[PDB]
């Protein structure tokens, strides 16, 4: 039959940000998080602590960052 | 002396050439001047004092 009203909801928001928009943006927020952690994994690669902590567990590029000099050619 | 290690000589080869010289040590507990065998931190000494 006929529709006299328009039944509705008003959603969830705090201004510009709605939960619909952040659910639309959330997989790419995770992708941007992965991209920025890749960026700092680039920017800390000549850093010794993170080299021994994470960047020498890679299977093919494992011994590509270590040193193969004997301890007779270093002064300290 | 430490800059020669791994360029032209071995670590002990530089340690012996440095220890064949004598540098000014920190003065002893009575305040008298002391001398010292060289180490890898020191510099290659000239032949003249001034």
């Amino acid at each position: 039959a006929y529709t006299s009203h328009l039944s509705s909801k008003t959603g969830l928001h705090f201004g510009r940000l709605s939960l619909r928009s952040l659910t639309a943006y959330a997989p790419n927020l995770m992708l941007w998080g992965g991209a920025s952690m890749l960026g700092l994994f680039v920017f800390t690669e000549g850093w010794p602590k993170f080299q021994d902590t994470l960047y020498k567990k890679i299977p093919l590029l494992g011994p590509t960052l270590e040193d193969h000099t004997p301890p007779e050619d270093k002064p300290n | 002396w430490r800059t020669l290690v791994g360029v032209s000589h071995t670590n002990e080869e530089v340690r012996n050439m440095a220890e064949e010289f004598e540098y000014d040590d920190e003065p002893d507990e009575q305040g008298n001047p002391k001398k010292r065998p060289g180490k890898l931190s020191d510099y290659i000494p000239g032949p003249y004092p001034n």
